[PDB]
């Protein structure tokens, strides 16, 4: 900017990244290693400062690398870790390898996710298995599971002590009539022997996120317990006694149907997901795809569903396809009337080859009501979004009358002044609700009765209220989203 | 063979802050540049992230020729590069965003200003590195005025089919 | 009070166009006995044979005849800058307008000024129990 | 910024006392800025993975 | 809440981040610390810092 140039003068924006005003917060365990603090809120960069800053194949650092994996650019990262309990005690998986390899061939698994396959190839025939159990210097480091190595068996152990520690189940490729690049011969025995114990409960979200606002809470966690502390606190934000910090909060549970029933606590603040037992995949990746994929990556409209194989694919999610859908459709339709989401394939080629599922319906856990009336006025996700984009945009056309001369008791304006009285408040008002429908509100009922304004003097008793204060209610609908139509068929053989 | 079959590589690119910034009474502002990065013995190497973002700042901080006036300028300050004469793609290099004169209020100048700022961005389209680029300016008073760039990119690999446009070319470096 | 035909409140806003000044609502008065007029139906019809019409796109017309307000430049008032009206009758009905523009302004003398404003909608407000919604 | 408030015409006798002032003297008060020749503008960049 | 309640001035900041970058404060309420009256009965005409210039 000096000895040369002209008007227009340059200034850069030192940082190149500009997209901030949605924020997504993940909340797991860490292990030793990490470096980072216990119990507060840090930003998180890329994918470089991982490992280091949260340890190595920890369950925040893996759910991490997939938020980063679906939402490129255009949302800002944040991770609260936190630390095992005290008497944490760690899963432990057994498999072990029997017969001796007679023939050339190649042995490969899948564990977890896609992320962390392997394939070895058999060093030649009349191998044992202490040659073999080479796929301990195989497993990539990532995988939230420590090898051993054991003397004929390897032996998997968790790095994260508690009940997250629980989920397993390993598609292989020997004893197979496929003898391409397989090893006769050579079979592998999969169990389990000692689960986990104890999971932590913190309670402290009041001290550690205080009056600081998210877009989407992501918890990386399957206690019970710890998910109703998140959806107190989320309440809380929600609440009428101050200034709100809107947001939203995903969690999953996994299990029979019998059990996942049994979680429904009607909040409408988070929107569970429901997984079988038998999910091939870790269960924390997929809530967390599900997370970064709606946490404002998408959604920046907040009218926008998050469903069908266009919109609600997990792509980031590789896996291969099981002999049985495992939500049996009887069972899928319970779940969607019980206010859950089920997710299922998104291709169909059910033999073992590798797909993506996607999500059938965004709809949060709101059911029945204050008082008891059944509605469904928060069924959908969007609602809540659009409900709290409302409120935001109301506030923001209001302040116009901030320190605005207001006539209440001669209602005749003198000329020159600047001014307003009840009525052409009203009128202003009415006019901007109005104009919105199409895009917060659909069609009003009765627009002349669903909006009023009367000063504090008209509510309060004689000479209790207070000078330049109002009440203004509002009430409106969502904009709609489908319709039922019946068809009656009918050909008729008459030709008049 | 192996699905990793692009072969294409990245050379070095213009990065922002990469010899810090120069601080003054009215501001700070970046000094764009090369960034050099050191390994644990010594054996420097350049920086190649960020392609579009160094392209761009190539675009807007280089003067392009001058227009034609009448009474002429002196040799050494006619604008341009001299290597434009080669290429085929019937383009100049360069930005024409500092050639602006003072005219009419300032409302009339700042919008001529964005004019030739799209003018110019509009380049990145034709090479084929983004879809699409648009440039939001705000004016607020006397001496604050922000000017926002946005640019669009695109996965590597194609993933969307029955797009109304076209998949544009020399996208390998995926922004 | 409430069969009384006439005008209470009449409120403008300037907004210039060269320098994007905005002036707050600025109570006005009329000049004279005459009463402003409204159009509120954005289509027009025509008469075809036996019966049938034809529609045309058409706009929704003010006509606003208020004083000039001293304080305030004459080009303003005329189609050299932006206006948002508000006008209360006596009974209650109160008419908004939003981004109208001037058309066509005639010479003035320098009090007297007849405004004629188009804009895309105008929303009335009728009083307490309406019949439609 | 504001050409009603910087050019002021008064008449000598505004200013001065009584019979204190002269006959046709006047006193004229302006104020002006010369054209400018420079701007400054900041150049916020956002190269946007793509999102919808 | 109690602190306005009471004829105090209370400030806040524009915006809240843990980036850690620097903002700057405003004023929620302008009010004079009155409170009761010469008689001991409490008002509020003088609540408001305004209300001492518009008497002068």
């Amino acid at each position: 900017a000096l000895s040369d140039g002209f008007v227009r003068l340059c200034i850069d924006p030192s940082l190149n990244f500009f997209g901030e005003g949605c924020k997504i917060l993940v909340e797991g365990q860490i292990t030793d290693d990490a470096t980072a603090a216990e119990n507060v809120v840090t930003c998180v960069n890329s994918e470089l400062d991982l490992v280091e800053r949260f340890g190595q194949g920890s369950v925040l650092t893996e759910s991490l690398r997939k938020v980063f994996c679906m939402c490129k650019s255009g949302v800002s990262v944040y991770a609260l870790p936190r630390a095992d309990a005290a008497a944490a005690v760690s899963a432990v998986y057994t498999l072990t390898v029997t017969g001796t390899a007679l023939t050339d061939g190649r042995v490969q698994l899948y564990m977890g996710e896609a992320e962390y396959s392997l394939d070895i190839g058999v060093d030649e025939g009349d191998t044992p298995t202490q040659i073999a159990a080479k796929i301990v210097a195989a497993i990539s480091p990532d995988f939230p599971y420590e090898a051993t190595a054991a003397a004929g068996v390897i032996t998997l152990t968790a790095r994260n002590g508690g009940t997250i520690g629980n989920h397993l189940s390993v598609i292989y490729t020997n004893l197979g009539s496929c003898t391409s690049v397989t090893p006769e011969g050579v079979t592998v025995a999969f169990a389990q022997t000692t689960p986990g114990s104890v999971n932590p409960e913190p309670n402290d979200y009041a001290s550690v996120v205080n009056e600081c606002c998210f877009a989407v809470y992501v918890l990386s966690s399957d206690d019970t317990d710890w998910q109703e502390n998140l959806r107190d606190w989320i309440r809380s934000a929600w609440d009428c006694s101050k200034p709100q910090c809107f947001g939203h909060g995903y969690v999953f549970n996994k299990g029979t149907l019998g059990q996942v029933l049994a979680d429904g606590d009607n909040s409408a603040e988070l929107s569970r997901l429901a997984l079988p037992t038998t999910y091939p995949v870790l269960p924390y990746l997929t809530n967390a795809a599900y997370g970064a994929l709606s946490a404002c990556s998408t959604c920046e409209n907040p009218e926008l569903n998050v469903q069908g194989q266009t919109y609600g694919l997990l792509s980031c999610i590789n896996m291969p396809e099981s002999c049985t859908p495992g939500w049996e459709f009887t069972e899928v339709t319970q779940l969607q009337n019980n206010g859950f989401v089920v997710s299922g394939p998104a291709t169909t080629s059910g033999q073992g080859n590798f797909t993506s599922p996607y999500i059938y319906n965004d709809v949060t856990n709101y059911l029945r009501d204050e008082k008891n009336r059944p509605n469904a006025t928060f069924r959908d996700a969007s609602s809540r979004r659009l409900a709290a984009a409302t409120g935001v945009a109301l506030a923001t056309f209001l302040q116009q009358f901030n320190g605005l001369a207001v006539f209440t008791k001669n209602t005749n304006i003198k000329t020159g002044i600047i001014g307003t009285n009840l009525r052409l408040m009203l009128g202003k008002i009415r006019k901007w609700a109005s104009d919105n429908v199409g895009v917060l509100f659909s069609e009003f009922d009765n627009i002349n009765e669903d909006i009023q304004l009367v000063s504090d003097f008209d509510v309060q008793p004689k000479c209790v209220g207070q000078p330049g204060v109002f009440h203004l209610n509002m009430r409106y609908r969502p904009p709609v989203r489908g319709a039922r139509i019946n068809v009656n068929l009918v050909p008729a053989l008459f030709d008049n | 063979n192996f699905e990793t079959a692009d072969r294409r590589k990245r050379f070095w690119t213009t990065q922002v802050a990469a010899c810090g910034q120069s601080s003054d009474d009215c501001g700070d502002c970046a000094r764009p540049g090369l960034q050099l990065l050191c390994n644990g013995e010594g054996r420097i190497t350049i920086a190649t992230d960020n392609y579009v973002a160094g392209l761009a700042l190539n675009i807007l901080l280089t003067d392009a020729s001058k227009a034609d006036t009448g009474c002429g300028w002196t040799p050494g300050n006619r604008g341009g590069f001299w290597g434009d004469s080669f290429r085929s793609d019937n383009m100049r290099s360069g930005s024409k965003i500092r050639q602006v004169t003072a005219r009419g209020s300032m409302r009339e100048t700042v919008a001529l200003i964005r004019a030739y700022a799209i003018d110019d961005l509009k380049k990145l389209v034709a090479y084929g590195v983004a879809k699409s680029v648009d440039v939001d300016l705000t004016y607020q008073g006397s001496n604050k005025i922000d000017m926002t760039i946005m640019i669009q990119g695109v996965d590597g690999n194609e993933s969307r089919v029955g797009l109304t446009g076209e998949r544009i070319a020399n996208a390998w470096v995926w922004s | 009070c409430n069969k009384q035909n006439g005008v209470k409140n009449i409120l403008i806003t300037f907004t210039h166009c060269d320098t994007g000044e905005v002036i707050g609502p600025i109570s006005h008065e009329q000049p004279d006995d005459t009463l402003p007029t409204y159009k509120t139906c954005a289509w027009t019809n025509t008469a075809l044979t036996n019966g049938a019409v034809m529609r045309s796109a058409s706009n929704a017309t003010m006509t606003l005849p208020v004083v000039r307000d001293p304080r305030v430049p004459l080009a303003w008032y005329q189609g050299c800058a932006q206006i948002d009206a508000q006008v209360e009758k006596f009974d209650g009905t109160v008419m908004t307008l939003t981004e109208g523009a001037v058309t066509e302004p005639e010479e003035s003398d320098g009090r007297a000024v007849t405004m004629t404003i188009i804009a895309a909608e105008i929303d009335e407000l009728l009083p307490p129990g309406s019949l439609a919604a």
